[PDB]
């Protein structure tokens, strides 16, 4: 799982 | 569920997840918002809230792509951004 800001 | 967000100097003001190996939700490789920043595009709009999935963005589908595509499409905003969100229902 990976959560990156945009 | 579509939302017409206007590209601002700041930016989006939130985060997302998406794709195999970087999935936000088990069984769904779509693009979900993981954290919304205050005073951000989504935060200010109110329509987008944690848990929603990204069906498509700018004519591209955000349900069958990796994380790179999830961020690339969210970042691919010139003047406006047409966000397409899918409604989670399922049969089983």
């Amino acid at each position: 799982r990976r959560e990156t800001q945009v | 569920m579509e939302i017409k967000l206007i590209k601002g100097p700041k930016g989006l003001g939130f985060s997302i997840a998406g794709g195999v190996g970087n999935q936000h939700i088990p069984g769904d490789n779509s693009i979900y918002v993981t954290k919304i920043i205050e005073g951000g595009a989504a935060h200010k709009d109110g329509k987008l809230q944690i848990g929603d999935k990204l069906l498509a963005v700018n004519n591209v589908c955000l349900e069958e792509v990796t994380h790179e595509e999830a961020v690339t499409a969210l970042k691919n905003t010139s003047d406006f951004v047409y966000l397409k969100v899918a409604k989670p229902t399922g049969s089983h």
